[PDB]
Formats: C-alpha cells, sequence, structure tokens
C-alpha cells in the first residue's frame, strides 16, 4: 500500500 | 581531472538541500542535557525519525531527475533507503567534534539509552568506521544522494533509469575524494564499501526495533509504513 509515501512523494 | 560547472552547480545544490536537516547540534544538546529513562529515550527515537523521514522525502525529491521516475520505482527507492540514511545522518551526529568528555558522554547515553546489547556493537561499529573516514558535509550529502538512488533496489521495476541518475553523483563524488584526500586513493572505494555495511541494517532493523527495552513499541504512521513494524 504505502499511502502515506505515495502522497508525500505527489503532494 | 576538476570538477565542471555543472559539476559544482549539482554539488553546491545538494549540499543547501541536504543542509535543511534538524541540526546535530539540536538533537546531541537533548541528549546530553540529561539522561532519560529507555521509555523517553524510544519516544525521541520515534519523534527523530518521523522528522528524518519527511526531511528525506523533500531531499530525494530534488534529487535530478527522481520526478521523472516511475511512481512505483519511487516509493521503492524511498522505502529501500530510509533506513540506510538514518544510521548514515546518526553516523555524521555522533562524529561531529564536540569539547573535550562530550562525546565520550553522548557513547555513555547511547549505550544506556535502551538499545539491546546485540545491536549496540554493530552500530557503535559502524559509528568508528565511519569516524576513521573523516567526511566532509559534501561527502555524507553525496553518499545520501547515492545510498537513495541505489538501482539494485528489491521492487525496482526500471533499473537503467535509476543508474543514469546515479552516475553522476558517483562521479561527482569521486572527483571530490581525489581533491579532499590526494594521499589516500583508496578513501572513494572504502566510502562505497561503507554502503554495503549500512544494508545489513535494514535487514535486521524491525528487530532492533522490537528489542528496545520498552513495555510497549509506539510507532507513528509513517513509521509504520516505512519500517513495515
Ligand atoms: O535520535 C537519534 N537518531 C536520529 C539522528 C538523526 C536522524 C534520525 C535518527 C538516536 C538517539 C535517540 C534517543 C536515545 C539515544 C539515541 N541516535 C542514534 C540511534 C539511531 C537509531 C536507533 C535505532 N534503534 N532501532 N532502530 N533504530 C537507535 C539509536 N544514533 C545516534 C548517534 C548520535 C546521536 C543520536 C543518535
Amino acid at each position: 500500500d504505502h499511502q502515506l509515501l505515495r502522497y508525500l512523494l505527489d503532494k | 581531472m576538476e570538477l565542471t560547472p555543472d559539476q559544482q552547480t549539482l554539488l553546491h545544490f545538494i549540499m543547501d538541500s541536504y543542509n535543511k536537516q534538524r541540526m546535530p547540534q539540536e538533537i546531541t544538546n537533548k541528549i546530553l542535557k540529561e539522561a532519560f529513562s529507555a521509555e523517553e529515550n524510544f519516544l525521541i527515537l520515534t519523534e527523530m525519525a518521523t522528522n528524518h523521514v519527511q526531511v528525506l522525502v523533500e531531499f530525494t525529491k530534488k534529487l535530478p531527475g527522481f520526478q521523472t521516475l516511475d511512481h512505483e520505482d519511487q516509493i521503492a527507492l524511498l522505502k529501500g533507503s530510509a533506513v540506510e540514511a538514518m544510521f548514515l545522518r546518526s553516523a555524521e551526529i555522533f562524529n561531529k567534534k564536540l569539547p573535550s568528555g562530550h562525546s565520550d558522554l553522548l557513547e555513555a547515553r547511547i549505550r544506556n539509552s535502551g538499545i539491546s546489547d546485540e545491536y549496540i556493537t554493530p552500530m557503535f561499529s559502524f559509528y568508528k568506521s565511519i569516524g576513521e573516514l573523516k567526511m566532509t558535509q559534501e561527502e555524507y550529502a553525496l553518499l545520501t544522494a547515492i545510498v537513495i538512488l541505489s538501482p539494485d533496489r528489491q521492487y525496482i521495476k526500471d533499473r537503467e533509469a535509476v543508474e543514469k541518475l546515479q552516475e553522476p553523483l558517483l562521479d561527482v563524488l569521486q572527483k571530490l575524494c581525489k581533491i579532499h584526500q590526494p594521499e589516500n586513493p583508496q578513501h572513494f572505494a572504502c566510502l562505497l564499501g561503507r554502503l554495503t555495511e549500512l544494508r545489513t541494517f535494514n535487514h535486521h532493523h524491525a528487530e532492533m526495533l522490537m528489542s528496545w527495552r520498552v513495555n510497549d513499541h509506539k510507532f507513528t504512521p509513517l513509521l509504520c509504513e516505512i519500517w513495515d513494524v
């Protein structure tokens, strides 16, 4: 999943 | 043989990004100020690591070409490097010159923090061997960038795209070594050799965390994802 990581990377 | 205008530009830009990290002195003043219990030190570690990962993500997005990589490869590079970058930054801090007797108290505070005996020995062996290298701030910054842009990470789909980004960093690092330490020609190979040591920390990381002498191992949601705990 890694949804917080995905978020930080996209942002 | 010397750094080209392009390489000096990349170097100064990497250095400025890296220096946006929480200052060493901030970390050591707290630790040296007073002895905390294992429970309190575990809480300090998790807050330090959460802030470290947050700054690491920002530093990573500024590495030239990283943002053009596949979104899934970007996640795998970050997740695969976060623990190695934390131990490399901790080694930098540990080896910062402090007034007489301070680094001995720092070592005593870290040895008595709550980490188990099994993980103190490889940790301190790494810090001392890093210390012997006498690394400059540029070497720590480039080495961190090289650790992140490791093409040979598990779950990477496009390895050449990563290799293409790491190679100019490897070339700058080599030239830096061949200038800062001309009397030590193995210095560059020896920095790269210490990366192989950092990889071993990542494999037993979950176990090192759970063996801390505390009653409950609470992590933040960002650390749960990054550390697989
Ligand atoms: O705060 C700290 N490290 C941060 C430094 C900046 C980047 C993010 C990590 C810890 C202190 C916590 C409080 C108790 C003493 C150690 N730290 C460590 C360190 C690191 C990892 C584990 C560990 N354990 N399990 N997984 N990782 C343990 C200790 N080594 C340090 C050497 C110099 C200065 C601080 C040091």
